[PDB]
């Protein structure tokens, strides 16, 4: 496929990962009694192991010769859940929350002793103010159209 | 509204902490770890007490009542621990939706009222028929108190006041009297009353 | 009273109390969405 | 006495009674700056009004289709459907339209009274309005743009936007129609639910 990478559901080396994975844990598991913790643990992380290399495979990543998920991050569409839509979500996270720390910044600023709000935690003031990062997209926009966002000759 | 110098306290001998005077219903002088100590706190921790004690006295009434009759040849009310397991009319989760909707209406107009008294006494669609209640907790109208018995004069008020909150107080032991009895004993709270008044030297704590 | 929530919202308190959060909530995420290379849902 | 959103909280002082559909609602301070606060209502007037069309353009075809006076397509298969040209063509056509006529309004909103005439034919211009109610040919049966009519238009297209997002999310989890949703819950619906739904 892409880079000359296979799909890993149609990967050899992916499966024989699978099974070695597995028969590796059931190695393990063969020591303890069926009905004992340790076996139902060990059945467990089979388990998950099996859930693991099944969505790998459902997802649509590609794999390398040596049977391991590698990641397009080329912006090619079929491949937009393994970076850009992450991305997307990360970079919404990140930044509300800079958005919502420059707004409890600015709003200590003139207190009295600023300081004094940055190593003591305004908590209400901060509560006020973390959902603004809700619509920090819309807000910071706007403050870069309005002049609000960067200081004036610095 | 009336300060209480002399009044009974709960260490007789002690001296009561300065943000108890005796003006609060059920005022004996208990803070030991001063956590009413700041005015503000001790207005929410009050609101937070009452509700408290009316929660915890329908739950007293709805554990010992229905245990105690179905205890007998009455009625068939399972045992409150599992009442939550059993299958009703629909699934208990959208049950539980229906209740945080509604409920949340009721807790959010009596947040209001805390946060700004008196602000959320009218109707928000027939405003004729308000609420006369003036305390803040005690919301009165023909809804919350339709006989009357909330307004009246001080000191009655502070009887029933008091009333209120020491009934609340022991319904709060009560329930979770029950609670860690069914977790510790195997059984309803009325048969850990039987069984105790059989052989109370000995089905205690300490039979187990 | 007033005193110990000012304390409590001091830096180095905030601040585990705030990363005691933010660790139980991504432990339970990856506890109910393990592993995950991507986002699955498109 | 302009109505609350929250009861008991007041009203930011931003907003000052002023505006149609004035609530006191704006908890994150978005419109704290006025030249914000009047692109915000454009931009509500707009949104809102599209969504006004929209989900009528979305549940109407469908309940007339159920009943069986006539046959369309779902909202959402509509797309698929054959038409007489190219849907890229159709396209075309659509993004040229919007292009010119969303920046004759666009001019409108930075400098007011600018675009109100025809730039063809210098006479029938725009009676001088407010910027987001153009009279004139916008307004053939000249109704009165007073308040409460304002603030019906509001109300409309707020519940619509709510409603068009309601459609999408419906949609999205149930894979049918609006309708289709409507008749589901009203047959059994204490156990026909978001809750059942997932
Ligand atoms: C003050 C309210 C309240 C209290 C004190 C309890 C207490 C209890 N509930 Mg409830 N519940 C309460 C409200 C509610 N429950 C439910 C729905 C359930 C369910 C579905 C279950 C409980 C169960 C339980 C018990 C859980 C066992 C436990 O935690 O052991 C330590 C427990 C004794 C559980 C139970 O029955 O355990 C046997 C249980 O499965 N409750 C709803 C939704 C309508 C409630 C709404 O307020
Ligand atoms: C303005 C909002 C708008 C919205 C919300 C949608 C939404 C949709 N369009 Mg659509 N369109 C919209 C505008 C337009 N479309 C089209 C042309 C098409 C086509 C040609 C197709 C869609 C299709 C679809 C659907 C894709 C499947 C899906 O989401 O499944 C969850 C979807 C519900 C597809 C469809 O009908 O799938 C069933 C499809 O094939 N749209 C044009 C003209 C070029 C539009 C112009 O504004
Ligand atoms: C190294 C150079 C380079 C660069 C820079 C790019 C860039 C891009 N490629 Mg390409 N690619 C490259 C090399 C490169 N590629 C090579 C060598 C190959 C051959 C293997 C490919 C093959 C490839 C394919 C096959 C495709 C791409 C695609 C894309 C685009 C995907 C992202 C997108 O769709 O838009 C962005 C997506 C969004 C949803 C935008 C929203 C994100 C917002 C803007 C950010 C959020 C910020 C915040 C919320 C708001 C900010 C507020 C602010 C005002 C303060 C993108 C612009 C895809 C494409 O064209 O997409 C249509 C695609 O089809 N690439
Ligand atoms: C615009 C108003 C509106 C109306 C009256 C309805 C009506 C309905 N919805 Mg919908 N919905 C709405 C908005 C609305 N919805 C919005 C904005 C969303 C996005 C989150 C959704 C997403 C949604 C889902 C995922 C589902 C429904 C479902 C349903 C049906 C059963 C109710 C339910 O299961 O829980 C209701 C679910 C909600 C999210 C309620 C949100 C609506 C908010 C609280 C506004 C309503 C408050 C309003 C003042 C009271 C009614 C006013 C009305 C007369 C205008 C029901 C006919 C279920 C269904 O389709 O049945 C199979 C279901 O699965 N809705
Ligand atoms: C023994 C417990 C007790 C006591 C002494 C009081 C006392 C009082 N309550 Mg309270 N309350 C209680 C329980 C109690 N309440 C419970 C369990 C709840 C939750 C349902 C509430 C919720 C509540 C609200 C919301 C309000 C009051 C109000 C009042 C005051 C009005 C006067 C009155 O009617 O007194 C009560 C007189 C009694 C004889 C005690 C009641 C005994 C009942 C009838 C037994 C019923 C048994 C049961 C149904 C089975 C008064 C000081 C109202 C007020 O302050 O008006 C301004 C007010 O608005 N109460
Ligand atoms: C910048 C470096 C970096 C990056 C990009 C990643 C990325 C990732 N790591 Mg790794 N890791 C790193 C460094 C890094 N890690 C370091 C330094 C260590 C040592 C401490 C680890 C140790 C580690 C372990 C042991 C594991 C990971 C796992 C993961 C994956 C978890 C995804 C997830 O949590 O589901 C999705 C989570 C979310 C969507 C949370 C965001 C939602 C927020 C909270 C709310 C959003 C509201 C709207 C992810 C792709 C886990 C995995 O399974 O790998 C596949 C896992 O097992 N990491
Ligand atoms: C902009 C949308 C919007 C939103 C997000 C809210 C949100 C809210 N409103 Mg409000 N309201 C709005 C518009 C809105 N309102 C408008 C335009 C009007 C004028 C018609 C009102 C008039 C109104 C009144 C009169 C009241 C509310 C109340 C409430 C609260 C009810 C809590 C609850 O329902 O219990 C839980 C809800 C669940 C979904 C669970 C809630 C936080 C009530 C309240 O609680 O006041 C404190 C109240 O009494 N609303
Ligand atoms: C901006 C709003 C809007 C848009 C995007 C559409 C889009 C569409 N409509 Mg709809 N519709 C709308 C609002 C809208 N409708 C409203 C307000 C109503 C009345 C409540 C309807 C009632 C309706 C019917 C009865 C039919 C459509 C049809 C169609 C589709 C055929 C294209 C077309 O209309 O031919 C060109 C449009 C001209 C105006 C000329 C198309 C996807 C037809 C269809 O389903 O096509 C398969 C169909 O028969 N619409
Ligand atoms: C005990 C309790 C609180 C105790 C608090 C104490 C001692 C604190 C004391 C001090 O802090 C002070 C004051 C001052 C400080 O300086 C010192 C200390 C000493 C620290 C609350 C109980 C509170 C108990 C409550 C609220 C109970 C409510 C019950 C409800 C709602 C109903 C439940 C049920 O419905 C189910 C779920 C299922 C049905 O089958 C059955 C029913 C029972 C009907
Ligand atoms: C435009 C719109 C919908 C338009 C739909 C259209 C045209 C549908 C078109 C078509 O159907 C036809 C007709 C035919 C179909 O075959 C095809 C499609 C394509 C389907 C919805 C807007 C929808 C817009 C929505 C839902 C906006 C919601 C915004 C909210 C709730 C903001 C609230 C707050 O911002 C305040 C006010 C104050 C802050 O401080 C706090 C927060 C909470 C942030």
């Amino acid at each position: 496929d892409i880079a000359g990478l296979t799909p890993c559901k149609d990967s050899k080396q992916f499966a024989k990962r699978e099974k070695q994975s597995i028969k590796k844990l059931e190695s393990s598991l063969k020591l303890y009694a069926p009905d004992s913790a340790p076996a139902l643990a060990i059945n467990a992380t089979i388990e998950k192991t099996k859930r693991r290399f099944d969505n790998y495979g459902k997802q649509g990543l590609l794999c390398g010769a040596d049977g391991l998920p590698h990641l397009i991050v080329s912006g090619d569409q079929r491949h937009w859940g393994e970076f850009i839509t992450p991305g997307i979500l990360f970079l919404y996270i990140a930044g509300w929350i800079g958005w919502v720390g420059r707004s409890y910044l600015i709003a200590i600023r003139d207190d009295k002793k600023p300081t004094q709000k940055e190593i003591i935690i305004d908590v209400p003031l901060a509560t006020r103010l973390v959902f603004r990062g809700f619509s920090w997209p819309i807000a910071a926009y706007r403050e870069l159209l309005n002049g609000e966002l960067v200081a004036k000759d610095v | 509204t009336v300060a209480e110098p002399d009044r009974p306290l709960w260490f007789p001998g002690s001296t009561p902490p300065p943000w108890l005077d005796g003006s609060l219903p059920g005022d004996f002088g208990f803070d030991p770890l001063g956590l009413g100590s700041d005015p503000e706190s001790l207005r929410w921790n009050v609101q937070a007490e009452l509700v408290h004690s009316r929660w915890a006295m329908l739950g007293a009434a709805g554990i010992f009542i229905p245990e105690f009759l179905t205890k007998l040849g009455i009625l068939n009310t399972p045992s409150w621990y599992t009442a939550g397991e059993q299958e009703y009319f629909t699934d208990t989760t959208t049950l539980f939706i229906v209740e945080l909707v509604f409920i949340g209406w009721a807790e959010g107009r009596r947040w209001a009222d805390i946060l700004n008294p008196g602000c959320v006494n009218t109707d928000p669609i027939f405003p004729n028929n308000k609420l006369t209640g003036t305390d803040v907790g005690y919301p009165g109208g023909l809804w919350f108190d339709p006989l009357g018995w909330g307004s009246a004069s001080p000191q009655k008020l502070k009887e029933l006041r008091t009333k209120e909150i020491k009934n609340g107080r022991l319904a709060m032991l009560a329930v979770m009297g029950a609670w860690f009895q069914h977790i510790y004993t195997g059984t309803g709270p009325i048969d850990n009353l039987f069984a105790h008044l059989a052989d109370p030297g000995h089905a205690t704590i300490f039979a187990a | 009273m007033r005193d110990l929530k000012t304390y409590l919202s001091v830096a180095p308190v905030a601040s585990t109390l705030w990363f005691a959060a933010l660790a139980g909530l991504l432990i339970e995420i990856n506890r109910f969405f393990p592993d995950a290379l991507t986002f699955p849902f498109f | 006495k302009k109505g609350e959103w929250l009861p008991g909280l007041a009203s930011p002082g931003y907003l000052t009674g002023s505006l149609p559909g004035d609530n006191g609602f704006d908890p994150l301070g978005l419109a704290e700056d006025p030249e914000n606060l009047k692109w915000f209502v454009q931009a509500e007037l707009v949104n809102g009004r599209w969504a006004m069309l929209g989900v009528a353009g979305m549940l109407l075809p469908e309940v007339f289709t159920s009943i069986g006076i006539i046959n369309v397509p779902k909202w959402y298969d509509a797309g698929k459907e054959e038409y007489f040209a190219s849907s890229s063509t159709l396209f075309v056509i659509e993004f040229i339209l919007f292009h010119y006529v969303e920046i004759r309004r666009w001019q409108d909103i930075k400098n007011p009274g600018s675009v109100n005439q025809d730039p063809i034919f210098k006479q029938y211009s725009l009676p001088a309005g407010e910027v987001g109610y153009p009279g004139g040919i916008f307004n053939p049966l000249n109704f009165a743009p007073t308040l409460e009519a304002k603030e019906k238009e509001i109300a409309n297209g707020r519940l619509a936007m709510l409603a068009f997002l309601g459609f999408i999310i419906q949609h999205n989890v149930t894979g049918k129609g609006p309708f289709d949703n409507l008749l589901q819950h009203i047959s059994d619906p204490w156990h026909n639910t978001i809750v059942q739904t997932l």
